[PDB]
C-alpha cells in the first residue's frame, strides 16, 4: 500500500475485511409450463402493420435456447437485454407483436426511429426493452400476381 | 422561445444571425420578410418563500428576486417584488432576512426596515466626565467548534461494491 | 532588487538615543469583508428551456441541490461577515451638535449632512473609487443577490462607532458609554503607550495640527492613487470574472456536435440526441462544480479576512492595542472605521517618535553607598550632568528619591556611575 | 444556544447522507445497480454501463472529499482560534478588547462540549455612572499638577482625584499628582489647592 519495503512506526489503513458467501442459492417459481412460442413464431398467417397482432405471454417458463436452435431469422436484434442472458432472468409485461412489413422497413421498428409505419402504424417508446426479430417470408407471404 | 422586438442594429447584407457578448442569439433575420427581429428571453426570476415555522402558522409570502412588481399586499423592494406581506413603517430587529435592509416577521406577515439599534446621544462637553460608581460581574458564553466527524471511505467498495 | 536602505545603528555600551519630538501618523488599512452574493439556477444554466435535458439531468441526482446549498451558505456567510465586522454596537451613538473636540478636526470622517447618502468625505471617496455582460449572466440563470445591510446602514454603523470612540473613548466598547473630553481621552491614550499626560497637554495644539494634517494627507493620498483600493476591486473583479467564465463555458461543445440544445433536439433522434445532451450536461455540470469550488475557497479567504477585520475593529477602534503593527506602524493611539464597498478601511492614528538625540546612559546611580534605579524612566547624561527622563520622550528631571528606588549597594551592578541623588526633605528640615 | 456545534454534526451527517443518495443515481446508464447490468448485459456493453456508474460515483466521492477538505480548513481555523482563547483567556488575563468577552476581561473558564469548547468569560462591566466636572490639571502655587494614576473630578464645590474605572474620591495631594511646568500652557487648568502631607 505504501509502495515501500520499509514501513515506519504507525497505524495504516490497508483494506476492508469482508466475509465471503459460502454458497449460491437460486430461487425461481416452482411452476413449469412450456411457453407457447411455437404459436407466435411458426404461424402460417400474420397480421398487417396497421392492425398488428399483440399476444400476451404470462405464467410460463421460457427456454430461449430453442429459438436459437431452429431459426431462419436473418435479424435477431436486442435492445435492453443481452441475447445470451435471457435464460437466467425472470420477466413480466411480456408481449409479442407480430406484423409483416417490407424488407427495408426493418430498421424502423426500433425506439426513436424515423419512418411511415413508425409514425402512423406502430410506435415504440423511447425506454423500450426487448428484442426485435425479423425474417424473410417470401415462401409464405408472397404470391406471383401480387399479394395485396 | 423568446420575445421578438424591433431592432436598430445595422446588419450587413450577408449577415443573418446576430450574436451577443456570450454568443447568445440576440437578433435574427427572416428570409420571407428581410427585417431584423431582436430576440429577448421571456421574463423569469427566482421565487423565495418567506415562511415562519409550521408549528406557528401556515401563511407564506413570496419574493420574486430582481423582478419589478409590474412584470409578475404588494411591496416593491430592491431585492425584488414581495407578495403577501404588508410594509410596516415601525422598525424592529431582523427576524427573516429579505435583503436591501428589508426583513420580515410574523405578528399576518409584516415587512419592515431593520433597526440597527437604539439611538443614544452621548452628552459630550469640554469639562464633564462620567465615572462609574458600581460594577457588574458578567459571565458570558463563547461556543467554538474544535473537531469534526472523522470519516473513512473505502473507495473501491463504495464505487463498485463486491 | 534592493531590500532597503543601509543603516548602521550606533550601538555602544553606555549610549542611548531618546526622542525629543513626535509625529502623529495616520495610516490606512483596507480589508475585504464580503463578496458578491451569487445564486445559480442549476436546471436553467445546464439545460435552459429544454424538458428533455432536465429529464436527463435528473438521472445525476442531487448535484444541483448541493450546488444551490453551497451557494446559499456562501450568501448567508457574507451577511454574517458584514454583521460581525460592523454590527458590534447595539447603541447608535450620535455626535454633539457643536463639533469642537479641543482642536481636533473630524470633518473628513464624520457624516456629511449636505450629502444625500449621509457618508463621510473619505467614505464618499472610497465608494467612488471602487466600482450587456450583466444581461447575459442574468439570462443564463445566474443572479446577483443584494446585500442584507445597505450601504447607508453600514455607514450608519461606522458613524455610531466613530461617535462612540470620539465622545466616550474606549468605554462604550466595554460597557456603558462614559463621556470624557477628547484631550483627556488622548492623554489616556498617551499614558497607554508610556508617555506622560503633561506631554499631551503642553503640546495639544501641535498634536491637533499634526492629526488634522495627517487626515488631510490621507484623503489626498486615497484620491490621488489608483492602486490604493486594489483589494476590494480585486474581489469584485474575481467575482465578475468567475461569472463571465461560467457564462462563457456555455459556448463549449464538450465533444458534442453543437453547443446549442435546441439545435441538437431539432437535428437528431432521441437515441443520439440523448447522448449529445449527456455530453453537454456533463461538461456544464463540471463547469458549475468548478465555479462552486472556487467560490467556496474564496468564501473561506474572505471569511478569514472578515474575522481579521472584526478583530481589528474590536481591538483598534473599541480600545487601544499594545500589539505591535496590528493597528498601524508606530505606537498605536486610536483607530477610525470607514465603510467601503465590500470592505472596511481603518484609519490608524499612531505615535511615531522623532528627532532623537544621543545621551550617555548608566544602569544605576551610586549615592551614599546605595544603588538607585529609575522607577519609570532612564538615566541620561548630556555630558556633565545626570538626569532621569521618560523612555519615549526627552524630558530631563533631577534625580531624586521620589523617582528612584534603592536596591543594594554599588558593588554588584556593572556600569554604575557616581552621582548625587537629591532629597526633597533636605531643604524642608534645614529651614 | 449550541447551534454551531450542532451545525457541524448536521453538515457531516448531511454530507454522508447525500453521498449515500448518490448511489441511487443512474448517471445516464440503464440501471443504478451493478448486478442488474452484469446480469442483463453482455460484457462489451456492460463495460460501458459500469464505466458510466464509475465516473458518476467517483465524481460524487471527489465532490464529498473536496467539501470535507474545505470544512476541515474552517474547523482548523476555529480550533486555532479556540487554542488562542484557551492560552490567552484561560491561562492568563487578556487586555485585548472583546477577545475574551464583552467588558474588561477578568478570567475565563473552559468547558468541554461535543466537538467543541465553551468559554465562560468572567468580565468586569462598569455600572451606575455619575457626572462630574473634570479638568486636565490643577494649578497650585504657580505649578501645574497632573494625576499620577487617576483623573480630577468635581462634585460641584470640591475637587478630588479618583481612579478612572471606579468612583473613589481622594484629596488632591502631592503623593497622587506630579508637577510639570507652570499654569500658562495647559488649556482648561483650574485653580485648586494641593495638600502637602
Ligand atoms: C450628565 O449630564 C447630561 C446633561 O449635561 C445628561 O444628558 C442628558 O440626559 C437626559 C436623559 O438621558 C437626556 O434627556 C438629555 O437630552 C441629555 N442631555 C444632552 C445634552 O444630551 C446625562 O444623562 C448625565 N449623565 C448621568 C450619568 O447622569
Ligand atoms: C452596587 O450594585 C450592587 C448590585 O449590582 C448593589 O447591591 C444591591 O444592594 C441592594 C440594596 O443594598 C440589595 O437590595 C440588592 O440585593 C443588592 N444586590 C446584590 C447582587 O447584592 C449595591 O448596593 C450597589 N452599591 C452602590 C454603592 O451603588
Ligand atoms: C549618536 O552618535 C553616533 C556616533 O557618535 C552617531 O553615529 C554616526 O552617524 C554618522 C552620520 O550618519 C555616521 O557617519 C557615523 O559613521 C556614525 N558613527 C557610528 C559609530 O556609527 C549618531 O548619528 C548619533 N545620533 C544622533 C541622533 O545624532
Ligand atoms: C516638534 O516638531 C514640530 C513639527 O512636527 C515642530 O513644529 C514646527 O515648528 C517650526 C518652528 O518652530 C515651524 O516652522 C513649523 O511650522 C512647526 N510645524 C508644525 C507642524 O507645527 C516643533 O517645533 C518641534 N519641537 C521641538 C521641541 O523640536
Ligand atoms: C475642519 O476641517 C475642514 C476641512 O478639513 C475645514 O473646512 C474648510 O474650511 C475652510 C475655511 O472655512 C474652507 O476654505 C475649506 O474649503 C473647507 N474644507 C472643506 C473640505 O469643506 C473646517 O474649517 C475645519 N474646522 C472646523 C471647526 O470644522
Ligand atoms: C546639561 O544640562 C544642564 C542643565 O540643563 C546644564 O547646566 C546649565 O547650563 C546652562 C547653560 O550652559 C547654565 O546657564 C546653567 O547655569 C546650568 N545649570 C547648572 C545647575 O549648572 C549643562 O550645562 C548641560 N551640559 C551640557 C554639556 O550641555
Ligand atoms: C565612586 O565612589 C566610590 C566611593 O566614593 C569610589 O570608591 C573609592 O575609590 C577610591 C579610588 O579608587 C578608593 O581610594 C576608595 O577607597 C574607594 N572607596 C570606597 C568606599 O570604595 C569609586 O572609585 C567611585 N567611582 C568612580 C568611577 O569615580
Ligand atoms: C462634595 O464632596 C465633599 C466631600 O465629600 C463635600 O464636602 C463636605 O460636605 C459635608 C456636607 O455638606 C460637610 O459636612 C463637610 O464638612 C464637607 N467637607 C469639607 C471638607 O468641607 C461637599 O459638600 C460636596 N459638594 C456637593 C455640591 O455635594
Ligand atoms: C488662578 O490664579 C492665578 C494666580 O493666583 C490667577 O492669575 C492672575 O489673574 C489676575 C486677574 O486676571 C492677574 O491680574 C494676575 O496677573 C494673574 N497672575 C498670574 C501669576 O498669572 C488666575 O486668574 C486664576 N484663575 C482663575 C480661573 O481663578
Ligand atoms: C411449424 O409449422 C409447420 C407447418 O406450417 C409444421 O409442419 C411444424 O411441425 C411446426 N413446427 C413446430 C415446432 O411446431
Ligand atoms: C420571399 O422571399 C424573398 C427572399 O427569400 C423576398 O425577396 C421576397 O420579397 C419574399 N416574397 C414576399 C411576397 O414577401
Ligand atoms: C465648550 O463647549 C461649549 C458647548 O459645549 C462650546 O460652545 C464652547 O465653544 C466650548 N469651548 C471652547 C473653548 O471651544
Ligand atoms: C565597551 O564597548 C567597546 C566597543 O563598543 C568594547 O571594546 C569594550 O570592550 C566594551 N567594554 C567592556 C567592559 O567590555
Amino acid at each position: 500500500t505504501l509502495k515501500s519495503f520499509t514501513v515506519e512506526k504507525g497505524i495504516y489503513q490497508t483494506s476492508n475485511f469482508r466475509v465471503q458467501p459460502t454458497e449460491s442459492i437460486v430461487r425461481f417459481p416452482n411452476i413449469t409450463n412450456l411457453c407457447p412460442f411455437h404459436e407466435v413464431f411458426n404461424a402460417t398467417t400474420f397480421a398487417s402493420v396497421y392492425a398488428w397482432n399483440r399476444k400476451r405471454i404470462s405464467n410460463c417458463v421460457a427456454d430461449y435456447s430453442v429459438i436459437y436452435n431452429f431459426a431462419p431469422f436473418f435479424a435477431f436484434k436486442c435492445y435492453g437485454v443481452s441475447p445470451t442472458k435471457l435464460n437466467d432472468l425472470c420477466f413480466t409485461n411480456v408481449y409479442a407483436d407480430s406484423f409483416v412489413i417490407r424488407g427495408n422497413e426493418v430498421s424502423q421498428i426500433a425506439p426513436g426511429q424515423t419512418g411511415n409505419i413508425a409514425d402512423y402504424n406502430y410506435k415504440l417508446p423511447d425506454d423500450f426493452t426487448g428484442c426485435v426479430i425479423a425474417w424473410n417470408s417470401n415462401k409464405l407471404d408472397s404470391k406471383p400476381s401480387g399479394n395485396y | 422561445t423568446g420575445v421578438l422586438t424591433e431592432s436598430n442594429k445595422k446588419f450587413l447584407p450577408f449577415q443573418q444571425f446576430g450574436r451577443d457578448i456570450a454568443d447568445t442569439t440576440d437578433a435574427v433575420r427572416d428570409p420571407q420578410t428581410l427585417e431584423i427581429l431582436d430576440i429577448t428571453p421571456c421574463s423569469f426570476g427566482g421565487v423565495s418563500v418567506i415562511t415562519p415555522g409550521t408549528n406557528t402558522s401556515n401563511q407564506v409570502a413570496v419574493l420574486y428576486q430582481g423582478v419589478n412588481c409590474t412584470e409578475v399586499n404588494v411591496f416593491q423592494t430592491r431585492a425584488g417584488c414581495l407578495i403577501g406581506a404588508e410594509y410596516v413603517n415601525n422598525s424592529y430587529e431582523c427576524d427573516i432576512p429579505i435583503g436591501a435592509g428589508i426583513c420580515a416577521s410574523y405578528q399576518s406577515i409584516i415587512a419592515y426596515t431593520m433597526s440597527l439599534g437604539a439611538e443614544n446621544s452621548v452628552a459630550y462637553s469640554n469639562n464633564s466626565i462620567a465615572i462609574p460608581t458600581n460594577f457588574t460581574i458578567s459571565v458570558t458564553t463563547e461556543i467554538l467548534p474544535v473537531s469534526m466527524t472523522k470519516t473513512s471511505v473505502d473507495c473501491t467498495m463504495y464505487i463498485c461494491g463486491d | 532588487m534592493s531590500l532597503g536602505a543601509e543603516n548602521s545603528v550606533a550601538y555602544s555600551n553606555n549610549s542611548i538615543a531618546i526622542p525629543t519630538n513626535f509625529t502623529i501618523s495616520v495610516t490606512t488599512e483596507i480589508l475585504p469583508v464580503s463578496m458578491t452574493k451569487t445564486s445559480v439556477d442549476c436546471t436553467m444554466y445546464i439545460c435552459g428551456d429544454s424538458t428533455e435535458c432536465s429529464n436527463l439531468l435528473l438521472q445525476y441526482g442531487s448535484f444541483c441541490t448541493q450546488l444551490k446549498r453551497a451557494l446559499t451558505g456562501i450568501a448567508v456567510e457574507q451577511d454574517k461577515n458584514t454583521q460581525e465586522v460592523f454590527a458590534q454596537v447595539k447603541q447608535i451613538y450620535k455626535t454633539p451638535p457643536i463639533k469642537y473636540f479641543g482642536g481636533f478636526n473630524f470633518s473628513q470622517i464624520l457624516p456629511d449632512p449636505s450629502k444625500p447618502s449621509k457618508r463621510s468625505p473619505i467614505e464618499d471617496l472610497l465608494f467612488n473609487k471602487v466600482t450587456d455582460l450583466i444581461c447575459a449572466q442574468k439570462f443564463n440563470g445566474l443572479t446577483v443577490l443584494p446585500p442584507l445591510l445597505t450601504d447607508e446602514m453600514i455607514a450608519q454603523y461606522t458613524s455610531a462607532l466613530l461617535a462612540g470612540t470620539i465622545t466616550s473613548g474606549w468605554t462604550f466598547g466595554a460597557g456603558p458609554a462614559l463621556q470624557i473630553p477628547f484631550p483627556m481621552q488622548m492623554a489616556y491614550r498617551f499614558n497607554g503607550i508610556g508617555v506622560t499626560q503633561n506631554v499631551l497637554y503642553e503640546n495639544q495644539k501641535l498634536i491637533a495640527n499634526q492629526f488634522n494634517s495627517a487626515i488631510g494627507k490621507i484623503q489626498d493620498s486615497l484620491s490621488s492613487t489608483p492602486s490604493a483600493l486594489g483589494k476590494l476591486q480585486d474581489v469584485v473583479n474575481h467575482n465578475a470574472q468567475a461569472l463571465n467564465t461560467l457564462v462563457k463555458q456555455l459556448s463549449s461543445k464538450f465533444g458534442a456536435i453543437s453547443s446549442v440544445l435546441n439545435d441538437i433536439l431539432s437535428r437528431l433522434d432521441p437515441p443520439e440526441a440523448e447522448v449529445q445532451i449527456d455530453r453537454l450536461i456533463t461538461g456544464r455540470l463540471q463547469s458549475l462544480q468548478t465555479y462552486v469550488t472556487q467560490q467556496l475557497i474564496r468564501a473561506a479567504e474572505i471569511r478569514a479576512s472578515a474575522n481579521l477585520a472584526a478583530t481589528k475593529m474590536s481591538e483598534c477602534v473599541l480600545g487601544q492595542s499594545k500589539r505591535v503593527d496590528f493597528c498601524g506602524k508606530g505606537y498605536h493611539l486610536m483607530s477610525f472605521p470607514q465603510s467601503a464597498p465590500h470592505g472596511v478601511v481603518f484609519l490608524h492614528v499612531t505615535y511615531v517618535p522623532a528627532q532623537e538625540k544621543n545621551f550617555t546612559t548608566a544602569p544605576a546611580i551610586c549615592h551614599d553607598g546605595k544603588a538607585h534605579f529609575p522607577r519609570e524612566g532612564v538615566f541620561v547624561s548630556n555630558g556633565t550632568h545626570w538626569f532621569v527622563t521618560q523612555r519615549n520622550f526627552y524630558e530631563p528631571q533631577i534625580i531624586t528619591t521620589d523617582n528612584t528606588f534603592v536596591s543594594g549597594n554599588c558593588d554588584v551592578v556593572i556600569g554604575i556611575v557616581n552621582n548625587t541623588v537629591y532629597d526633597p526633605l533636605q531643604p524642608e528640615l534645614d529651614s
